[PDB]
């Protein structure tokens, strides 16, 4: 399904679509955020901003192309996606205006415009997404002073001391040969992509990266971003969790799965089969929850976050969802597994099985480029089936069962309690 | 809610020594009136086990 | 605390047998008679205890205009009951109008609840 | 009963049954988006709540979406489990219960979600106010529930057994076998329904031009454009919003959005330039009309708009096939206007 | 600084300050409800609990009335309590305080609560959107302050510098002595305002025409008409605004409510037709213009016209005194139209 | 608010005995809780009438 090859320098990841209309080619690097200091933080934004210009974006347009990129923690991506025939073009123009001749792109009068717009847009970020700046809080608090720490969008204080230097010795310790994955989506075969890309001499740089000094750490902590004049009160809660290639990736999924995602406000969300639902629907506790598990290179996050208008009796959800979370250690079932288990294969199939190549493009580069190859759905349906009781029991006695959490909020978040109440509720007195 | 809220005693116990808020800057010159509670709970005790002996 | 679709089950096997009610529904009569809750003007569906999500919901679910005069007949039996009278004999409910009226609302929230806890004891065949 | 599918060697199959009674076929203001709130709810013979605690356990989903033309009642599931997604949309078409408790309880708190949550957008707002003064009484509809006009209960029956007909529907299915759908689709629920009229109209939809409408609203600000296509110039102006927005146009950075809703019979332009104050917003839309009052050659938009139309008819499989090379230029004649927000200060139409 | 005093052997006085600040010269929207709604706060030397008090105690009573052209700062009290009324009315002119805890805790307030229970009567409604579609930023603006553009306190002290003027103000009283009045008016605070000028212009309001409004109300629908009048058509308009909700017509079973608003410059005719459901007040609507576009003879009622305009210019002596004498017949040319509440079944402009 | 309502102590004794509503319905036998409140305070005043004298 997926093939991967590497020529001289360069891995090249292919998964062919033949019942697909667009083709996308792009470059995947390997070092998102978590490969900054904090003072540099935000050059990934800069690098994904000037690469969108509008000057450089006219140019994809003249040719039928549409430019995309993404900053993660551990990767970035850059894709260029066009109709099935044109694909030599996009590879043609990613090599002439990226990887190669970036002189016109790191114009002065270019990059002032793009980090003026890079700030106006981090400073609506920080004052008005609410859910997602508590999740980049919840990183920021819970592997802080190691690289996992830094927010993928950077800092209003640290991207205004920003120039075009940073960005070029940025891509000089980074945009490297040794880490990079060229990826191909859509309906363009592998066989001709390598041809090529072996039939112009495309090759990025040839150094290495720089090794990080520090692992990722998860310390049990909290922050409290407090703000009365905000309608909800929004909060982050997590413990460490698995890290990508772990053997418990799958089971921190599916319990992540087990108390799902809620809706206050649609009606069949209100009847999913949790057992979670019949303790916060009463007052009504929240308006949403998701649980997640978030996973890296180095370290994990597992946990939920939630939006709600009950600020009188947060403590009490708060509450409620850590006695749930108890019971997949103590008394968890047969029926919340199997459950699960079908929601799961849905919600990978959904991630997966899209019509969207610049999204199979971005997942195919990460995965590749963190473990060589990629886990077809068969197998990962195949791994997802073999999961018993005894797994997620044993899973959430080591990673769950009283241990240290990272807690952000925002909002009128006086009701929550403090670090310790909440941390005492992660194991029952077994009753 | 919670059943240490939604129970007639236990919201009493839960609303004085359990949730109540207390300020974080009180020194131990605040303990003098748990301690006087603990106090008046010896002093009647030990009185009803002598008053079981006194004439 | 026995729930309606019990009695419903029992009620509905000794109706539609045609020994059990020939003998068993004329004393059901005199008991109905006997028990003198029209007296003061009441259904019986104003005698059944309110007090647990049931009925909460079926009260809920109860149309407006007979809530209204469900409110009404409870209040005149309080009225009545405090001076230890009786209602008039024109003001007395008769058979025809003592309809069991929050009876379906009842058993459609006692199935639904009935559902909702199999399906929460769901075990599946693997 | 037109039942087409699209096999593929995947995982995750999508059945959808799309049905003629958007907006623009409500007989009352707001009985498609009622009805719509009201599908998945329970049916003569499987509750609501053991839908949804069997097909999450059989490892699928069920959603339905409501637009001007269609009501599209869409199921999410993995892919040899087929049959019992047919036999539930069957049942959820045929046999709803139609409970008043149901009405008060669940549908009319999502409608009124649904509306607050629309009301805060101030793009929505101006969207709605364009399509009601370009066309007056078909597309021109409200397309949530507001309670204007009181909609009861037998409004919602029967709008239902209207526009949930054998003739008025489609049954579309990504990732599953043909045949056997088609073969499930018979010996199903969707045999018994009544055959009725199809509601769609091959006419044109009387269009109005040069209209006007102000709207107070607190926050951002508004000033929209709005231009109804017909069946033939419909390319001209899909090439026309994928020129604005692209980088090729010096006016993407003043336009908020642009696009082209897209029907079986024209189609409304719709463009909206929209912040926080209206000295900005009142510069840029007088910049946006007289810029395209003069020309604007959209040749070299072509391409750009060939791959952005691939890839939003990957997403829907509504086929529109449009020709994209006959496009040459473009010049603004006639156009509706809307101004939400600070209006004192927006301009009129005498002004653009 | 017109002083303009009317005798009379009776007990109660009355005595109005009328300066030309309404919400035809507010510069933003609402910064003359809010300057209104300041009126009688407190000033340096006196708090508003204080002159509340010393009122009671000498027997009157303070009000401060907002309309399109005036801001109007009236006093009703017994007959010889005369220089104290005038030297509180000079002391609220010329020194408020302008707290923000004034603003915020008494003004804020009381205007929501101004524009709350304007909002609920469709037919201030729709007459706000009639003069805002006949005259567009001059009479077009908003009457109450609701937070769409935001009025901070610098901008109420800097309108109420503008109008609290000298040149723009007019002393009105009622049983009271003329010569003591104008002693009273100077020996004051009222004669050391700035002379600045008057912001009354002598030209013509720039009408427009054809204008058609449509918003959506939950409650009663009203369908409603106008008319801008120039300054030598008033007479006849009146007789209209008269004859149509007298005996006299067929039409004021149908008609709920019509009438002329005069000002210095010209005027507007107004015309409501209100009901509950939709197919009434459309039928209705449809009647009166199809029987006004047709003529009408108003000379029969040019002495009941006469007596409406007595009885109601018998309060107010500034009257504009109209001649009534020339005026025979009507025939209804263009007009603009509002339509609020269940507007997908009003009828349009060019059904009418 | 009222001083029966806006105290502490005579808050708790306003809303059990004072503002207590009552179902009107309520015939003779809903005395025996206030008569047996009535006999406890006989019981222990006497009682401790009586201990000052016992041995
Ligand atoms: C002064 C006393 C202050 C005590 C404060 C306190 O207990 O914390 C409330 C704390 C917060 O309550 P919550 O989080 O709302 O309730 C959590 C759920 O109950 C779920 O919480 P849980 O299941 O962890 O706790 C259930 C608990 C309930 O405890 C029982 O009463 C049984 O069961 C036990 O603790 C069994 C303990 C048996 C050993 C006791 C030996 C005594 C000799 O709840 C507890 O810690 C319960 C522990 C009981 C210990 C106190 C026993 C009585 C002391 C007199
Ligand atoms: C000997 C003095 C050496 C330490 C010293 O120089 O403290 C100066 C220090 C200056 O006072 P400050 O820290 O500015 O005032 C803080 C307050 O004293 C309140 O400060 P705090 O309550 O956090 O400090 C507790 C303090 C005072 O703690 C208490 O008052 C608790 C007393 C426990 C009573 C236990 C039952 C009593 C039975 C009958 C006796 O106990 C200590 O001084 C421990 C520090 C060694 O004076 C004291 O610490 C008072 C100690 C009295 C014994
Ligand atoms: C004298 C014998 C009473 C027989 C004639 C009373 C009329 C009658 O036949 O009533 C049947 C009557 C059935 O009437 P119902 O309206 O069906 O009963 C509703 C409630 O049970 C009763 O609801 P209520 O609010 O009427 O309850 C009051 C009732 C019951 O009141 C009490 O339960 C208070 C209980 C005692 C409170 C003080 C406790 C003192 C502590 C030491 C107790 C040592 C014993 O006391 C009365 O019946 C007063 C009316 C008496 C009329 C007397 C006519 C005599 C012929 C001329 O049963 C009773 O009245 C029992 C009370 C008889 C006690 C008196 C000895
Ligand atoms: C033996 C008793 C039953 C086992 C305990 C158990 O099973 O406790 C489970 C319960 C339920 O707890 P909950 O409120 O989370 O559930 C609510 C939804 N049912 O906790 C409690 O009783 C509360 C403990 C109170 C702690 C404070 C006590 C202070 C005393 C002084
Ligand atoms: C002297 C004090 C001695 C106390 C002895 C305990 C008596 C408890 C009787 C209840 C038995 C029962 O049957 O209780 C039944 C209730 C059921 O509760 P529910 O209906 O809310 O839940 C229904 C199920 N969802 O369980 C309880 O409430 C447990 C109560 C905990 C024990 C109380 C301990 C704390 C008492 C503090 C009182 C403070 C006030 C003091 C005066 C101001
Ligand atoms: C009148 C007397 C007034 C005295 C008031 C203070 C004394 C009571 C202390 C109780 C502490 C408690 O019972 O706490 C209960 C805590 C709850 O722990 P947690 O919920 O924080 O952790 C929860 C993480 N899962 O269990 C403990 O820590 C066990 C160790 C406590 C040892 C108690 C020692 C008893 C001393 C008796 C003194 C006699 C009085
Ligand atoms: C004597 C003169 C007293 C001061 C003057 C005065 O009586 O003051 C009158 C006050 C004023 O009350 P108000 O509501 O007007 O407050 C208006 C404030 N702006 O009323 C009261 O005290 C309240 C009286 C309540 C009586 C409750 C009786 C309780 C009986 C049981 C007692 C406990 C038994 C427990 C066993
Ligand atoms: C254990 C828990 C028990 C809970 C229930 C306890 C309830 C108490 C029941 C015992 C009755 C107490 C009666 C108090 C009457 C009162 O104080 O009345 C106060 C009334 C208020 O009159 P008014 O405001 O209606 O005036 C209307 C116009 N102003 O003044 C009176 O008319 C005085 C009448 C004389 C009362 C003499 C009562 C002597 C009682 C002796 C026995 C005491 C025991
Ligand atoms: C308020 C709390 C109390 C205080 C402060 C208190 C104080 C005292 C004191 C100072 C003594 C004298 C002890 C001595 O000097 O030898 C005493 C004696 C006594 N108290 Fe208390 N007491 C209290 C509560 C009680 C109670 C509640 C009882 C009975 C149940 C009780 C029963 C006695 C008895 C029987 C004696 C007898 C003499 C002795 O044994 O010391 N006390 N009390
Ligand atoms: C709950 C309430 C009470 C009840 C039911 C109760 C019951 C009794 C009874 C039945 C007797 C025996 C009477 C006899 O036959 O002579 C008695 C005796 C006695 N009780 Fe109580 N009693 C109560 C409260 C009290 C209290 C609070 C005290 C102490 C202050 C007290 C002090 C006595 C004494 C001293 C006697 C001694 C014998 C006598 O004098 O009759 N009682 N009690």
């Amino acid at each position: 399904a997926e093939v991967t090859q590497l020529s001289n320098g360069i891995v090249v990841a292919t998964e062919h679509n033949p019942s697909a209309h667009t083709a996308s080619v792009g470059v995947v690097f390997g070092s998102g955020a978590a490969n900054e200091n904090p003072y540099n933080n935000g050059v990934s934004n800069l690098w994904k901003n000037i690469f969108l210009s509008k000057e450089n974006s006219a140019v994809a347009a003249k040719e039928g192309l549409a430019l995309s990129s993404n900053i993660s923690r551990d990767f970035q991506s850059y894709i260029v996606s066009s109709l099935p025939g044109s694909t030599d073009k996009s590879l043609d123009f990613l090599n002439q205006s990226f990887i190669q001749q970036k002189a016109n792109l790191l114009s002065s009068s270019n990059f002032e415009a793009t980090k003026k717009s890079v700030l106006k847009q981090v400073q609506d970020f920080e004052e008005n997404d609410h859910p997602n700046r508590v999740l980049e809080h919840l990183h920021s608090t819970a592997f802080q002073n190691t690289p996992l720490s830094l927010p993928t969008r950077g800092t209003l204080e640290s991207l205004e001391n920003l120039v075009v230097a940073d960005l070029e010795s940025f891509a000089n310790n980074h945009f490297l040969n040794s880490n990079a994955v060229v990826v191909g989506t859509g309906n363009i075969k592998h066989e001709d992509l390598v041809n090529s890309i072996e039939s112009k001499n495309l090759s990025l740089q040839t150094g290495t990266k720089p090794v990080l000094k520090k692992k990722a750490a998860f310390l049990g902590s909290e922050v409290r971003l407090r703000d009365d004049t905000l309608p909800k009160a929004w909060i982050s809660l997590a413990v460490e969790g698995e890290p990508v290639n772990s053997p418990n990736y799958f089971v921190a999924k599916l319990a992540a799965q087990i108390f799902g995602s809620y809706n206050a406000f649609e009606p069949a969300s209100r009847l999913q089969g949790i057992k979670l639902l019949d303790n916060i629907q009463e007052y009504q506790l929240c308006d949403n929850f998701n649980h997640f598990s978030l996973s890296y290179k180095d370290s994990g996050l597992w946990g939920f976050s939630t939006a709600t208008r009950n600020v009188t009796m947060i403590d009490d959800l708060i509450h409620f969802t850590l006695k749930q979370w108890n019971r997949l250690t103590i008394s968890v079932t047969d029926t919340e597994v199997e459950r699960a288990k079908s929601l799961l294969k849905l919600q990978l199939g959904q991630l997966y099985e899209s019509g969207n190549p610049v999204n199979d493009a971005n997942l195919l580069g990460a995965e590749v480029l963190i473990k060589g190859s990629k886990l077809s759905l068969g197998e990962a349906f195949k791994k997802i089936d073999a999961i018993t009781v005894k797994d997620v029991k044993a899973w959430a006695g080591k990673r769950l069962w009283d241990q240290d959490i990272a807690i952000a909020g925002t909002g009128q978040i006086e009701g929550l309690l403090d670090y310790m109440r909440i941390r005492s509720d992660m194991s029952m007195m077994r009753w | 809610m919670a059943f240490r809220k939604s129970n007639v005693y236990l919201s009493l116990v839960n609303s004085y020594i359990i949730d109540s808020p207390q300020p974080s800057s009180i020194n131990y010159w605040w303990n003098m009136g748990s301690l006087l509670g603990l106090c008046l709970v010896i002093q009647i005790v030990t009185g009803i086990f002598m008053a079981m002996h006194y004439s | 605390p026995q729930s309606f679709t019990s009695i419903a089950r029992i009620g509905d096997y000794i109706l539609k047998s045609p020994v059990l009610s020939k003998l068993c529904v004329p004393v059901a009569n005199q008991f109905i008679n006997l028990a003198g809750y029209k007296k003061l003007g009441l259904k019986f569906d104003d005698l059944i205890a309110e007090e647990n999500p049931i009925m909460q919901t079926a009260l809920r679910r109860l149309p407006e205009d007979e809530s209204y005069a469900r409110a009404y007949r409870i209040i005149r039996a309080h009225q009545t009951e405090l001076t230890h009278h009786l209602l008039p004999r024109n003001e007395w409910i008769k058979a025809q109008e003592d309809v069991p009226y929050l009876l379906p609302y009842i058993l459609e929230a006692e199935a639904a609840a009935k559902e909702k806890d199999e399906l929460d004891n769901i075990e599946v065949s693997k | 009963l037109t039942v087409s599918a699209r096999d593929a060697p995947t995982k995750i199959s999508t059945l959808a049954v799309k049905v003629h009674g958007g907006s623009r076929y409500a007989t009352k203001d707001g009985v498609a988006h009622l009805l719509n709130r009201f599908n998945f709810q329970n049916t003569n013979t499987r509750s609501a709540l053991k839908l949804v605690r069997e097909s999450e356990l059989l490892g699928g989903t069920f959603k339905s979406t409501l637009d001007r033309e269609y009501i599209t009642l869409k199921a999410t599931f993995l892919k040899d489990d087929l049959p019992y997604y047919v036999n539930a949309l069957a049942d959820v078409l045929y046999k709803t219960a139609f409970k008043p408790h149901e009405l008060t309880e669940s549908v009319l708190p999502a409608a009124r979600y649904d509306y607050a949550v629309a009301e805060q957008c101030p793009v929505k707002s101006a969207e709605d106010q364009l399509y009601a003064i370009t066309f007056r009484k078909g597309l021109g509809n409200p397309l949530l529930y507001d309670g204007v006009e009181r909609v009861s209960l037998q409004d919602i029956k029967d709008f239902a057994d209207k526009v949930y007909t054998k003739e008025n529907l489609e049954v579309s299915g990504e990732n599953v076998v043909e045949a056997d759908l088609k073969r499930f689709v018979d010996e199903s629920l969707l045999s018994t329904l009544p055959a009725g009229k199809s509601l769609v109209s091959k006419s044109e939809p009387k269009f109005f031009l040069g209209e006007e409408n102000r709207v107070r609203f607190i926050g951002d600000s508004v000033a929209a454009i709005g231009i109804p296509v017909n069946k033939a110039s419909l390319a001209q102006y899909e090439v026309l919003a994928n020129y604005l927005t692209s980088a090729l146009s010096e006016l993407s950075g003043l336009i908020s959005s642009a696009k082209l809703d897209k029907f079986t019979d024209g189609g409304l332009f719709t463009l909206f330039v929209r912040d926080q104050d209206s000295a900005v917003v009142s510069s840029n839309i007088k910049k946006i009309v007289a810029d395209l009052k003069k020309g604007k050659d959209l040749s070299p938009a072509i391409n750009y708009t060939k791959l952005k139309n691939a890839v939003q008819n990957e997403s829907v499989s509504s086929p529109i096939e449009l020709n994209f090379d006959a496009v040459k230029d473009f010049k603004l004649g006639k156009f509706n206007y809307v101004a939400v927000g600070d209006v004192s200060n927006l301009p009129y139409l005498d002004e653009l």
